[PDB]
Formats: C-alpha cells, structure tokens, sequence
C-alpha cells in the first residue's frame, strides 16, 4: 500500500531527497527493459491509477514496487496483478472483449482437464498465467472448483504439475472469501508442498503464500498454521546467511520479499524474535563482499528493509540497528551499493545526544565525496545543501563547509562550490544573511593564508560569487565553474569585479 | 618515405645519422619532406619523421623550427603535437645558446612574422605556452548588459565543451527575450539539447519554463 | 564475466576484474601466447575505463597509476590511445572525434562501445 509516512509538511522533502537517490540508482543500477535510448531521464513504472485511468508517474509510487522484481526489469513474474486490484478493480468483495475470450478459455480447460500429462501441466500453467484477465467472481469459483477435481482425480507423484498448479489453487482461492472449506485443503497444500524436493515448487507454494496471506481477513484457526512458513523462513535465513552465490537466486528473493510481507501487515501473528532474527540475518546478507551476495539480491533486501523502516510497525532498538548496520554499509566501495546504503542512512535518519550523531553521519556523507567516483559525488553534491539546511542551525553546517572546501585533500572542490553556493543562498534571511556576511569576513581571514596561486584565486572567486547580491552576479557562477583552473587576465579581471562588488555589499 | 620508413634497420638508421653531419645533405633532407608532406599524416609514418628529425645538423636546425610550426603541429594526434613541440622548444633552446650572427642571419625577421602571425591567428598559441614565450623572448634578445554581453561571449562560437553550464548561461537570461538570444545569426546547436533537458528538469519539479518553451 | 559486467553496466567491477585478469596474467606469462592477447586486451579496455569513470586519486590503486603514467600492443592503436588520454586530459572534442572515427575499425565492439562512452560522457 502506500505509506502512512508520507502526505506530511516533513515526508515531502523526504520523498524529494529519495527521488533524485533512486533516479541515479535506476541510472546506475536498473536494466532498461522498459526503455531503448539512452538518456537519464528515463524511470518509468508502468502501474496505472485504477474502468482503467491514467498512468502513474514514477515520483508518486516511491517504494510501492514489489521485492520480487528486479530493478526496472519488466517480465511476467507471478505478481502482476494483486488482489487489491483484483478486488476494486472488478467490483467483487467478499477495446478488445478479453471476458468472452476468457470464458472461452475457462470452456476449452475444463473440458480438458475434465489428455497426456503434458497438456494438462501446460494447460494449468495457462489457466495462472491467463487467470490476471478474469473480471468475474464466477470465473474464479470455476477455476478453483476445477482445480479441486484435478487434484482429487490426477496422482500426487507429479511435481511439475504440482508447480504449475499450487499458485493457480492459492489464488482462485486468495480472489474468494477465505473460508474454512476452502481454507483446510489449501493450508494443507501449502504445508505438504513446501517440504517437496523440486526448488520451483517451494518458489510456486511461496508465491501462494503470498498471494494467501495479501488481503483476506483471515481465519484464526489458518492464521495458525502460518508458523510453519516461519519455521520454513527461519532455517532458509540461517542456511543462506553466509553464501548466497552457492544456493540459488530468486528462491531467496522472493522468500525474502514475503518475509518482509510478514514483517509489515502481520505483526502479532509471529514473535519478535522473528523479525529480529530477519533483520539479523539481512544484516549480515548486506555485509558480504561483491562477489557474495549479488547486487539484484542486495538491493531487493535493502529496498525491503528500508520499506520495513518507513512503515511505523517496527520498534526502535530494531530501528537503531538498522542505523549501524546501514552506516557500516555506506562505507563499502562501490559506487551503486554505497549509493543504495545513502538511501538506507536517508530513511533512517526520517523515520525519528542526536545533535553528535548528526555531526558523525554529515561528516560520512563528506568523507563520501572524498573518496568516491563522481557519478556517487554529483548524487551527494545534489542531495546536501537542502539537506544542511533543514537538518541543524547554519552555524554547525558553516564551520563544516568551511573546513573541508579548502582541503588539500580534496579530489576537486567543483561540486563542492555547488554545495557552497545553494547553501549561501538559502541561507539569504536578512538576519542570516548578516550572519552570512560574519561568516564572510572570518572565511577571508582564512582565505589570506595562501593555497597555489590560480586555485587561490579561483577558489576565492568561486567565494564571492557565491556570497553575493540577488540580480545578476550569481548567474555568473556556472561559467566562474566552467573553467576550473587556467589562471588568465579576463580571470583576475573577472574576480576584481567581484570583489569590489562585494567591498560595497558590507 | 622508404627512407624513413625503415629507420629501425641499423644501415638506414646509420645513414640517418650520417646525414646530419652534413649541413647541404640535412638542408636537401628537410626539402625532401617538405615536397612530400602530406603522405606522411599516419600515426606511425609522423612518429618515424619525428624520431629521424630530432637531432639534425645544428645550424639547419633552425630551418626545421619552420616545418614545426607550418606542417606538422596541426596533427589531430595530440602526442603528435606535444612531442613536435618538445621538439621545436629544443631548438628554439639550442638556437639561442649558439652565436646571435649565425642565428639572425639564418631566421628572417619576416619569417618569423610569418611564423608569429601563424601562431596568433590560428588557435596553437594559446595550446602551447613555451614555443611562443621562447619565440617572443628571442625577439627581445635583438549589469545586464554586461551579462548579455557576457552569455554572447560563452555561447556565440563555433563549439564548446561545457554545455550544461552553457545552457545554465543562457537560463536566467530575463526570458522575456529568448528568442532574440537564441534565434539568432551563429548559435550552438549542441548547447541547445541541455537547454531542453534543464527545461524539462524545471517543468517536472514546480512552475513552468521558458527555457523549454524557447529551444 | 568482464564481458557479461560491460553488457550490465558495472564498470567498476570491470575494473576490478580487468586489474585481477592483468595480474594473473602477468603471473603466468612471464608474455607466452595468448596471455599476451589477455594483456593486450586488458591494457586497451582498463583505459577506457579509466578514462570512462575518472577515479579520485583516494580509490585509484597504484596499478591504475602505473598505466596512466605508462600512457600520459601495436604502434597506431599505442599512439591513438595516447592522443586519446591526452585529448580527454585537455577535454578537446574535434580531436576526439576525429579519433573515433580512425580507432572504430582498430577495436572490437566492447571496446567501440567504451570509446562511445568515453566520447559521450565529456561532450
């Protein structure tokens, strides 16, 4: 669903900050199924409004995309349409003619399955795979009555047909009011299919799982054998807490996604030990090396956990470990997983001595754009200067940016002088701005201690540029920027107009 | 061109070194690739003539800062360029350390004119400081108009490379003129899709553009 | 798996693969054969990729310093790899292209795709 967390005077500049952090990762990280040129501008989520409507934009569904998907990858993966849909799109609670087509096919599958074993594992595999068209509760009673007099009639010793089959049974079940008939054989299945030895027929029960446990009001008597999946989910999260290259890849995924699924909208059908021990075992799955845990892995696991932290389900000594763990992740190395651990210290640092704490994770973020490679920099140098404004009073901020725009150590000061000029002029309050001015003077008294002479000069360019009167010198600033070194005579004219312009601003 | 194709051979590379003992041989050598100069713009065929003209005959060696300057700096292959003028730098270097009788009378003064005008019409000038300070220093051994102003200083040329701060140039131009300062007689035309991307960034965030609206 | 990386876009794995392909490479063919094709290969791919991302001199390891120091394999895609190290370092765009269109026939197409990319991400 969409979050609690968000529509507030604070969630707005959250979902902001979050939006330019996983445009770049969905530049970086994301597989352009959807898209074929190759501009960055190009995030689409193909979720319509829902008697169809328009198409949401990619801004407004922040984290509204499944665990089970891969970032930006587009192919049929067993949940494409959920019952919420199911349920309000069809008014059922308990220009093509696609409905004629559909009972058409109902017709042709029940006259079928009521034929070599072959058809009939394909035609069941069908029967899912067309059942997100039907727009009749009658369609779904047929096909779970169906469904019933094939397992009742067909032996058990078929597994193929047992994996095309289990989800088919779970969601004609999941669209029908849950009952106590329904419910026994299907808790039954699902109890008797997730101890079978064929690796797809635990992926199809658990995709069942889901698709049983995502909307229905569910019975007290069924919502107790739900500890068996705990079970199953605790000793799958315990074998796969090493390794994860060895095992498998969408096995864990999508076990990791319905763990997270119970974590979320069922609370107190399970212990806190249980979400304690996933966010345990998903901390150490984040703390592997490259090659370890993959990257579609780490960030449906991260994108999971930080949906956890949005909701307001979870406690805060959970919360506060997720804030370790999610530091100890931002200093890893490589640009798109340090990337994806920014959004993770983001959401943590939006969901609740502070003051210290915030002084230690800002100065990360700087020690972040010192090391790193500059795609990681412009997302930083993008995010800070609202960031430091909104966080804590400018004076913290001011000493921070001072003391670390002239650093020797310093890779190149370019998009740090970005930063310096948005916080400059967000900080133009009159009051401030006379603050600002202090702020001016004292940094000059820095500034006359000399660095090499042509950065010296533009640094201190790039300074007063920054700081400087509303009309028309600060639009001067991109081009200060566009030549970075090269000290030249239109330079030092260039930087004596600014100066004398700012000797008569005081 | 087969003589200096084959210069790693040691008899030809020996007769190389045999030529520039020699001032009329080296003299007849410069001529030569000057008759043949534009079969010789392949990366290894350049390189070879740059390796058989780096230590020739010291007087005629002037005459090569001239077939530094004309021919062969204006290469695409910008080591090509920097190891012509490590070169011609080198000469310029052991022509002052000699006798001024024998260099006044060996570079003509309008020659040099020639070389100077060369230098300052074309672009190379800027490129490569030291040639034209050792050159010049041999000759002497013997606010909103402003900011259009500005933005026709940064964007009226033939091309550039900075085009996003380009298109942040040509954004707080006062918008009721764009079209006059965007439709004009010479404009870039590759600072014209960053116009369109920032005015696009600027339509999906809040109010409307008039950046989008002009490109 | 550099190859696979390149096609999923993560350049800096590539990197590291590339760096790791070079040092078993010059560990066993001290080259012989077809490690000097693995060396070859490597020491044209892992300088468009340096060039590509341009690492800060804090996670630029020092054998990406011996090679940018070996450069600012046969003779005319040596001496266009040069000029195209000391184009980018002047950020010139007209010689850029002029080297795109001589070094398209010279490279195979995963590194005619990093050229493009050297060439798109400075213009």
């Amino acid at each position: 669903k969409p979050l609690k967390a968000l529509d507030t005077r604070f969630g707005r500049k959250l979902s902001i900050i979050r939006g330019i952090v996983e445009q770049e990762i969905q530049a970086m990280v994301s597989k352009r199924e959807n898209i074929a040129t190759h501009h960055l501008y190009q995030a689409w989520d193909p979720v319509p409004s829902l008697t169809t409507g328009a198409l949401i934009s990619h801004e407004k569904l922040l984290l509204q995309i499944n665990p089970e998907r891969e970032l930006g990858s587009m192919s049929y993966k067993l949940g494409q349409v959920s019952i919420h849909s199911v349920w309000l799109g069809n008014s059922i609670t308990p220009g093509v003619d696609i409905h004629s087509c559909s009972q058409f096919l109902l017709e042709l599958y029940s006259r079928w399955i009521l034929t070599p074993a072959i058809l009939i594992s394909e035609v069941v595999r069908s029967l899912l795979v067309v059942s997100d068209l039907f727009t009749e509760r009658n369609q779904f009673e047929l096909m779970y009555v169906t469904l019933t007099e094939l397992r009742r009639v067909h032996p058990s010793e078929d597994e193929i047909l047992a994996q095309y089959l289990v989800p088919a049974t779970c969601k004609a079940a999941a669209v029908l009011g849950m009952d106590k008939a329904v419910a026994e054989p299907v808790s039954r299945l699902l109890e008797s299919t997730l101890r079978s030895s064929h690796l797809p027929s635990r992926v199809g029960a658990l995709h069942g799982v889901l698709y049983v446990l995502e909307c229905d009001l569910l019975d007290d008597t069924a919502k107790q054998l739900i500890p068996v999946i705990s079970d199953y989910l605790l000793s799958n999260l315990k074998g796969i807490a090493h390794c994860v290259n060895i095992h498998s890849q969408q096995h864990v995924l999508v076990m990791c996604a319905t763990a997270f699924y119970l974590i979320e909208n069922y609370p107190l059908d399970v212990g806190p030990e249980f979400s304690a021990s996933i966010i345990q075992m998903c901390g150490v799955m984040l703390s592997g090396s490259e090659e370890s845990t993959p990257s579609i892995i780490y960030h449906c696991a991260l994108r999971g956990l930080e949906r956890l932290l949005l909701s307001e389900q979870l406690s805060r000594l959970d919360a506060e470990s997720l804030v370790k763990l999610s530091v100890d992740r931002v200093n890893v190395h490589s640009p798109h997983r340090a990337m994806a651990a920014l959004g993770l210290m983001l959401t943590c640092m939006y969901t609740g001595e502070s003051v210290i704490v915030a002084m230690e994770r800002v100065s990360v973020l700087f020690d972040r754009i010192r090391k790193g490679f500059p795609c990681e920099a412009r997302v930083v140098a993008r995010i800070l200067p609202q960031f430091l404004d909104d966080f804590f009073p400018p004076q913290d901020i001011m000493n921070k940016v001072i003391g670390e725009f002239l650093s020797n150590q310093q890779p190149y000061p370019q998009f740090m002088a970005t930063v310096v000029y948005k916080v400059f002029q967000t900080l133009h309050s009159t009051g401030q701005s006379s603050m600002v001015r202090d702020w001016v003077m004292l940094s000059l008294s820095n500034f006359t201690q000399r660095a090499p002479v042509a950065m010296a000069t533009w640094s201190l360019s790039c300074f007063f540029v920054s700081a400087s009167t509303s009309p028309w010198v600060a639009a001067i600033l991109p081009h200060v920027i566009s030549r970075m070194g090269k000290l030249e005579q239109v330079d030092v004219n260039l930087f004596c107009l600014v100066a004398t312009d700012f000797y008569r601003h005081q | 061109q087969d003589l200096i194709s084959l210069s790693h051979e040691p008899p030809v590379q020996d007769f190389i070194s045999a030529v520039h003992r020699n001032s009329a041989a080296s003299g007849l050598f410069i001529q030569a690739i000057q008759s043949r100069c534009e079969n010789l713009s392949t990366p290894t065929m350049l390189k070879k003539t740059l390796q058989c003209l780096e230590g020739i005959h010291l007087s005629q060696s002037g005459a090569v800062l001239t077939l530094y300057v004309d021919r062969l700096l204006c290469t695409p292959f910008r080591v090509l360029a920097r190891m012509v003028d490590i070169l011609a730098c080198r000469r310029v270097e052991m022509l002052l350390a000699a006798n001024l009788q024998s260099s006044m009378a060996q570079l003509p003064m309008e020659e040099l004119n020639r070389i100077q005008e060369y230098l300052q019409s074309s672009g190379l000038a800027q490129r490569h400081q030291r040639l034209y300070s050792l050159l010049d220093r041999f000759r002497l051994s013997t606010d909103k108009d402003w900011y259009v102003h500005l933005v026709k200083s940064q964007c009226w040329t033939r091309s550039d490379s900075a085009l996003l701060e380009g298109a942040e140039l040509v954004n707080r131009i006062p918008a009721e003129d764009m079209n006059a300062f965007m439709m004009n007689s010479e404009f870039n035309l590759s600072l014209l899709a960053p116009c369109l991307s920032l005015g696009m960034s600027e339509i999906s965030g809040g109010q409307k553009s008039a950046l989008f609206e002009a490109a | 798996a550099a190859s696979c990386q390149l096609l999923a876009r993560d350049y800096t794995g590539a990197l590291a693969v590339f760096t790791r392909m070079q040092r078993l490479a010059r560990e066993h063919g001290s080259a012989l054969g077809a490690f000097s094709d693995v060396l070859v290969r490597c020491e044209v791919s892992r300088v468009l990729l340096l060039l590509l991302l341009q690492p800060p001199p804090a996670k630029l390891l020092p054998e990406h310093a011996q090679t940018l120091e070996k450069y600012s394999l046969p003779e005319e895609l040596f001496l266009l790899l040069q000029s195209l190290v000391m184009a980018t370092h002047e950020k010139d765009t007209e010689a850029i292209k002029s080297l795109q269109v001589e070094m398209w026939p010279l490279l195979t197409a995963e590194q005619n795709h990093l050229l493009h990319l050297v060439l798109q991400e400075t213009i």
